[PDB]
């Protein structure tokens, strides 16, 4: 029938020292017959196994990484194919993408199907809308700067999507609990300033949608 | 506990070639090892288990081999759809541990970067800040170094660097550097230079401006 | 011991090959002049009629010389005068004798009797299940009785092994299993493992908790745990399986251990420290289980049949390996050179007699197979020469014959240097 499918929920922004529960809804396979786990993937870091739970014939027993034992708790729903993960005493190091996964039945547990993952951010910084500043000075390079926003993500387009060739969107950088991101575009000098170039910045976390027209300066 | 050490953080290859990604275990794990592939924005996908058994649906190009501590994943005839991250994992003993990952980089001819410098905008100066931006576009290889010497004096403090991943169209890299200062500090110096030293040029490419001339 | 064992092995192998060549040639009225055994100066020669038998210094190879092989000699005994069919026959005589020797020696060794492990003959009883394996994952409790897999009715462990290898070859994934435990026929679904590559279902038979060996210099050796003795308990823990002993030593992780052992009738409480061994950071005891087997003797006809199909099996395996290496599937470093076969002969010398017979048959069949692949100046090259001459109806040009021989000599020399450097590399590791 339907192929194996896993969908995680419960992520988002949470202040340090709090608690929450992540959920994983499964389909396409008999849920009570497979090991389930909550392996985590921090940004730019190696995968970290957190815990796994055995099948029905093995008493639904759990195994935990020693560093996280007593802090994290994995469990299954009694009558539904839903897996849960209760988390308390949240710290900034717990910010990561948390993956729910189905394992095969071979020798020794390996993970044969992974979910899309859900992202958790643990910080005390307040959600803040961004400030967008233009960057103006053959082949010419322009750009737009998005500064002083929180949290992720922020999307940037040029000319409402009609300018996509030659676009370089750089990853965000954090400093003093505020992010900074920049985007560049390269257009022919025969196309600017004869036709308009406008950068559009979207921050759905704060319902922000700014248009910024780049006008030339004195230098 | 058991530590999976991938000696290489980056690996270069071309389409149609063969790549061998190595993985070293802290101790003897026999063959209780699995390998995964993860594309940007997507979940990992199992290719090999038990060191050498290909998962169902995995093409014949992916092969695993090795025993003891020096396992190897060999990819014969690299296709374009293989640009991804590859990492190992052991399940001989608890806790289960993963490798740090290996990103596939595409080879191409050298290319000098296109450097552009931008002074702070009037909006930011009006806000009380002053950021100077330097764009470094379409260079290869990824190894590059940027200095912000100001009037002959080093300005290592207050520098923020960021790099993009490999471009999916021309396989090059780009980098942006933003130096944020206060208005008093911006007004206390003259020349601003983003001299770029790269292996494609024996002497660094230098671009600079002076605020007093504008 | 190993060096002279390898020497006699290669000597008897080349003796069989050249002897078969000699009889097959004699069956077609051709005079034989030289009967070289090996290479180099003749270490000893004896003459009997036209048979100038001799053994040379270097035993690496072995060569035979006939009368009028390629020369334009029209004497009836000349090899060239004979028809291409007969020439093909002389070409194939050698490796055919190698193969028949291999099959007959396999028949004899099967008839004599092999010490098959005793656990292969009793009905299947799961005395232990490996942690977090397929059997544990489905829920196979230890002490159960497997009675049916898919489908082939299973009675003993041998039937189980044959059923699982057949299922792996058939490429099936799911299989119905009927298991017995206190008399309920539980029906379960089992994923078929690829046992061809090595992975197993993780099922352990019941093994008696008796020690059959102890490593010299081990802490248990220092305490005085002699081989061939039985043990009841570990620190008061009741154990009835040697795999329970394995589990106990695994969970010890270095704590003080008070083994309560029956020294052939007396209770001894021996203190041991199986700490984390610096070699692997794990528990070390240097103790070996008491392996128990049974000698099986096969009647002559059934032994011959078993040798026949086993020969077919591993000959097909060698053919597949040849096809893989000729296509680049497997690296050339896996071949067996003279030093590699010498070291495996030494290992067999330390192993036993049935080892001598089995790996002698293996090298014999491997050499026979090697003597068939189409290569110039090889037992599998003159067959090509005779076939092309017969189908074309005219002899190969003399200049072309000389170039053929020269390139053959060149390529064989290069392959010998290649196998020499590969053997040196293997010796390094
Ligand atoms: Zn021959």
């Amino acid at each position: 029938g339907s192929e194996v499918k896993l969908v995680e929920s419960g992520g988002g922004l949470v202040q340090p020292g709090g608690s929450l529960r992540l959920s994983c809804v499964t389909s396409g396979f008999t849920f009570t017959d497979y090991y389930m786990s909550w392996v985590r993937q921090p940004p730019g870091k190696a995968l970290e196994w957190l815990a796994f739970i055995r099948n029905k014939v093995n008493g639904y027993t759990t195994e935990y990484r020693a560093s996280v034992k007593g802090r994290f708790t994995i469990s299954r729903d009694s009558s539904q194919s839903i897996l849960y993960l209760q988390v308390n005493t949240l710290r900034a190091e717990d910010s990561a993408t948390y993956y729910c996964a189905r394992d095969r039945g071979g020798n020794g547990v390996y993970f044969d199907y992974w979910g899309q993952g859900t992202t958790l951010t643990v910080s005390s910084a307040k959600t803040t809308p961004p400030s967008v500043y233009p960057l103006a000075p053959s082949m010419v390079t322009l750009g737009c700067l998005v500064k002083g926003y929180f949290p992720e993500p922020v999307t940037v387009t040029w000319n409402s999507g009609s300018l996509s060739s030659g676009v370089h969107t750089f990853p965000a950088v954090l400093q003093s609990d505020l992010y900074t991101l920049s985007s560049s575009v390269t257009v022919p000098s025969s196309t600017w300033p004869s036709e308009t170039v406008t950068c559009n910045v979207a921050h759905p976390a704060s319902s922000t949608k700014v248009d910024k027209k780049i006008v030339p300066r004195d230098c | 506990d058991i530590v999976m050490t991938q000696s290489h953080k980056f690996m270069s290859t071309s389409v149609g070639d063969r790549v061998s990604i190595t993985c070293k275990a802290s101790q003897d794990v026999g063959t209780d090892v699995a390998w995964y592939q993860q594309k940007p924005g997507q979940s990992p996908k199992l290719l090999i288990y038990w060191a050498s058994i290909r998962h169902t649906g995995v093409p014949d190009r992916f092969t695993g081999s090795g025993s003891g501590t020096d396992f190897t994943l060999t990819i014969s005839n690299v296709q374009s759809e293989d640009l991804a991250d590859y990492f190992c994992q052991q399940y001989s003993s608890y806790p289960l541990t993963f490798g740090a990952g290996t990103k596939l980089e595409l080879e191409r001819a050298d290319a000098a970067p296109t450097v552009s410098i931008f002074p702070p905008s009037s909006e930011q100066l009006t806000s009380g800040g002053a950021s100077v931006v330097c764009f470094l576009n379409n260079f290869y290889p990824k190894d590059i170094n940027v200095k912000w010497k100001i009037d002959g004096s080093e300005r290592q403090n207050g520098v923020l660097n960021s790099w993009t991943d490999q471009d999916s169209k021309d396989s090059t890299y780009s980098m942006s550097s933003t130096l944020t200062l206060t208005k008093d500090e911006y007004e206390r110096h003259n020349s601003y230079t983003c001299e770029a030293t790269h292996k494609t040029s024996t002497s660094p490419i230098v671009k600079s401006f002076n605020r007093n001339e504008c | 011991m190993g060096l002279i064992a390898f020497l006699i092995l290669i000597g008897v192998l080349v003796w069989v090959h050249e002897f078969g060549h000699f009889l097959m040639a004699k069956l077609f009225r051709v005079k034989v002049e030289i009967f070289s055994i090996g290479f180099g100066p003749p270490i000893f020669r004896r003459q009997w009629g036209e048979t100038v038998y001799q053994i040379a210094a270097l035993p690496l190879g072995g060569y035979v010389k006939l009368y009028g092989e390629e020369e334009n000699v029209h004497d009836p005994r000349a090899f060239s005068t004979k028809k291409p069919w007969q020439k093909i026959l002389i070409a194939l005589g050698g490796p055919l004798f190698n193969f028949l020797f291999t099959i007959l020696v396999f028949a004899l060794v099967y008839t004599a009797g092999v010490e098959v492990p005793k656990y292969l003959k009793e009905p299947v009883v799961v005395g232990y299940v490996q942690r977090d394996s397929i059997a544990q994952k489905i829920g196979i409790k230890p002490g159960d009785k497997i009675i049916k897999i898919n489908g082939y009715e299973v009675r003993t462990w041998e039937d189980l092994r044959d059923a699982l290898i057949r299922l792996s070859l058939d490429g099936v994934k799911e299989t119905t299993l009927f298991l017995e435990r206190n008399g309920e026929v539980l029906h379960l679904t089992i994923k078929v493992p690829n046992v061809q590559k090595g992975e197993e279902l993780g099922i352990a038979p019941l093994v008696k908790p008796v020690v059959g060996g102890v490593k010299k210099g081990s802490p248990a050796d220092q305490v005085g745990i002699k081989p061939g003795d039985l043990i009841l308990e570990v620190n008061g823990k009741k154990i009835n399986t040697w795999y329970e002993l394995v589990e106990e030593v695994r969970k010890s992780q270095g704590k003080a251990i008070k083994l309560k052992i029956l020294r052939n009738g007396k209770m001894i409480e021996k203190e041991l420290i199986p700490a984390k061994d610096p070699k692997t950071g794990t528990y070390f005891i240097g103790l070996f289980p008491k392996t128990e087997t049974v000698v099986e003797k096969k009647p002559f006809g059934e032994a011959l049949a078993s040798a026949v199909n086993r020969t077919w099996e591993l000959t097909v395996l060698t053919l597949k390996t040849i096809a893989g290496l000729i296509t680049g599937k497997v690296s050339f470093q896996t071949l067996g050179g003279p030093i590699a076969i010498a070291q495996i002969a030494g290992q067999a010398a330390q192993s036993g007699f049935i080892p001598y017979l089995v790996m002698m048959a293996f090298i014999s069949l491997q050499l026979g197979i090697f003597n068939l692949i189409p290569l110039p100046i090889l037992d599998g090259g003159l067959i090509l020469l005779f076939a092309i001459e017969w189908l074309r109806g005219r002899p190969l040009p003399e200049k072309f014959k000389e170039y053929w021989q020269r390139v053959g000599l060149a390529i064989i020399i290069t392959l010998t240097i290649f196998v020499f450097i590969n053997d040196i590399l293997r010796l390094l590791r």
